[PDB]
RNA sequence: GUGAACAGCCUCUAGUUGAUAGAAUAAUGUAGAUAAGGGAAGUCGGCAAAAUAGAUCCGUAACUUCGGGAUAAGGAUUGGC
RNA sequence: UUUGCUCCACACAAUAUAGAUGGAUACGAAUAAGGCGUCCUUGUGGCGUCGCUGAACCAUAGCAGGCUAGCAACGGUGCACUUGGCGGAAAGGCCUUGGGUGCUUGCUGGCGAAUUGCAAUGUCAUUUUGCGUGGGGAUAAAUCAUUUGUAUACGACUUAGAUGUACAACGGGGUAUUGUAAGCAGUAGAGUAGCCUUGGUUACGAUCUGCUGAGAUUAAGCCUUUGUUGUCUGAUUUGU
């Protein structure tokens, strides 16, 4: 629970951006990533790879891809003040498709 | 249960149903049933 | 680049990414659209909107100051290889 | 819950009073008719009686009602108990049983009262609440936050959530939409350009054909789930 840990998940984004603003549906891919991997991890403190962001806005602010397949990795994080010790980490991991592919724990990275 | 007693002849007509429909709802559904589905269209590459 | 084109649309060099934002997506709006069948019955009034539209070929009336009217009207064709 | 809550009894405090100062004392119906009593032959009966207002009835004497002694009679009345019943229109009252106890002014005595100074409401009722002393009893919820979309401008509404026929994110299946994916192959292809063992071969070629009703998408307010992964005690407030 507060622990480190890295898991890969598939989000939809397809469902979680239908009917959105064309011109929102980017951020809104940043916001639900966000809101993804708070609800998964419990962090309120997720940071998103520029890699990831790259991801997100690949095929411009439209063009989001339906399933992205992220790897999340809960960390520790200790600095000036405490403001949630743990922290969530978001990269991309680039398969070939982002389908039929299951919650996984990473176990090694 | 109705408060009176109706006798209008469209009350107290014994009706029989002679199909009930169970295509989808969800589309414009053309099978009543899988297995007509399936007769319909032999076989698909996934199964069937 | 397309194209007749300094049109529209996309791109290079250069420049900018500046307009208070976040969350929802009720009514009524502003702006943009669509609509069965009918087709101006609406309305002071076809207002608004729609329809037409480029190019090539054919065809083109009354009237006329003989210069026009005229893109009259009305049709056909258009991609790729 | 920094010893909370509630009920009973008691004391002490406040708090006021739409206004106690003997008793709201129960048929129903009619009124050109009735009530009561009585009788029989039980009726729309006979007889008697009454009203002419409650000006009644009951209660009512005692230091705001003290302390005592008797007589008479087994009555009245307060009280706490106790027996059984009836009453739902707002019952929360009505009746009833037995014993105990107090008073009795039904009658006859004994003692007390004063000086509140010639009157001054001259304080006697009930309404809530609080606190303290004992005794009995009980041992939750709601809201925010998260979530749902049968809801929705915001509030509001409807849902779910502490270990499960739980919930969620994915994945699987169903359903549905479109219309046959990429890739590879072809003695398909209008033809065109080369080569020579001149019937083939190489190159270009919209397109066609096969794998392929394929591929893609499918809840975002679709249905379903023996899979994978995870989540499940944060905040505020509420007492008769
Ligand atoms: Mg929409
Ligand atoms: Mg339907
Ligand atoms: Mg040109
Ligand atoms: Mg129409
Ligand atoms: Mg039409
Ligand atoms: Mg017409
Ligand atoms: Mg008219
Ligand atoms: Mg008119
Ligand atoms: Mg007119
Ligand atoms: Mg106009
Ligand atoms: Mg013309
Ligand atoms: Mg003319």
């Amino acid at each position: 629970l507060k622990d480190v840990v890295t898991r890969e998940y598939t989000i939809n984004l397809h469902k979680r951006l239908h009917g959105v603003s064309f011109k929102k549906r980017a951020p809104r891919a940043v916001k639900e990533i966000k809101k993804f991997a708070k609800l998964h991890m419990g962090t309120d403190d997720v940071r998103l790879a520029p890699e990831l962001n790259q991801a997100i806005w690949k095929r411009g602010v439209k063009g989001v891809e339906y399933r992205l397949r992220l790897r999340i990795s809960r960390k520790r994080n200790e600095e000036e003040d405490a403001k949630n010790p743990l922290f969530s980490y978001v990269e991309p991991v680039l398969v070939a498709s982002a389908k039929g592919l299951q919650t996984v724990v990473v176990e090694e990275d | 249960k109705s408060l009176y007693t109706n006798t209008s002849r469209k009350a107290l007509e014994e009706v029989s149903l002679k199909w009930i429909d169970t295509a989808s709802k969800f589309g414009k559904g053309r099978f009543q049933t899988p297995a007509e589905k399936h007769a319909f269209m032999g076989t698909l590459k996934k199964d069937l």
